[PDB]
């Protein structure tokens, strides 16, 4: 774990509050409590609710949430994908899983 | 003694202790918010600003050079709004707007907009450089649908 994250997600819910549909390539919100800044890369092992395969996801800070912050907003980082097969395979599955559920209401952990 | 934005940017290496102090104390005697003094007089880059400010606001940060254009929410805001605040409507939830703004303490613009859209206002922090380009940028890409 130097300078290496991880994000196990569970089940779809979590997927959703995770996803960044509106990151270009795709993003995905880590709690973490460290501050980053904008542009730092970070590599991350995501675990997806589908299987317990770690994906590898090198990726650039786009959103930092700190922590301490002002509501019930978790702290952590938004990991834009990166352009590439392996980038766009972690989005696919991800927009599989939440068919339907993007354009929803519910609040994410980023918007 | 050095607190607030001010603190924290030294602690980041934007700006020199003596410079944060002079900054500080002008604002002061101005009646005027530390963020806004330090974005007026350019006294660090507007992401260094943009990075003080979160951590000390407790604010969230997005680099929108990397949302995607397409999803933009800046029809929702009149074209008066838009150039009466330099606000970059980011992204629709429900009933909510997520707002970029550079400065922590905007009240008109984000009160503006919640009296306009009727929907509940968000602000995120977008840096002060950014919000200009990228709101000509979406203007631009929002043009090309027509109208």
């Amino acid at each position: 774990r130097q300078g290496i994250l991880s994000l196990a997600l569970k089940d779809k819910p979590a997927l959703y509050s995770a996803y960044m549909p509106f990151v270009k390539g795709g993003g995905i919100f880590v709690p973490t409590p460290k501050r980053y800044m904008l542009g730092d890369e970070v590599f991350l092992l995501l675990t997806l609710p589908d299987s317990s395969e770690r994906l590898p996801v090198a990726g650039k800070v786009i959103w930092t949430t700190p922590a301490g912050a002002q509501g019930n907003r978790a702290a952590g980082i938004g990991v834009q994908f990166p352009d590439g097969p392996e980038g766009e395979a972690v989005r696919n599955k991800i927009e599989t899983l939440l068919a339907g559920l993007t354009t929803s209401d519910k609040p994410t952990h980023t918007m | 003694m050095i607190t607030g934005i001010a603190r924290r940017l030294v602690q980041d290496g934007a700006v020199e202790e003596a410079v944060a102090r002079s900054a500080m104390d002008q604002a002061s005697a101005a009646k005027v918010p530390l963020p806004q003094w330090f974005a007026e007089k350019k006294l660090v880059t507007a992401s260094q600003l943009a990075a003080a400010n979160a951590v000390e606001f407790g604010m969230s940060l997005l680099d929108v050079s990397a949302f995607d254009a397409s999803q933009n929410a800046v029809k929702l805001v009149s074209e008066e709004l838009l150039q009466k605040h330099q606000v970059l409507p980011l992204f629709k939830r429900g009933n909510r707007l997520f707002v970029g703004v550079s400065n922590p303490t905007q009240t008109r613009a984000l009160d503006d907009i919640k009296f306009h859209t009727n929907l509940v206002v968000e602000p995120i922090l977008v840096d002060e450089d950014q919000i200009r380009r990228t709101l000509e940028q979406w203007q631009a890409s929002n043009a090309a649908l027509g109208s």
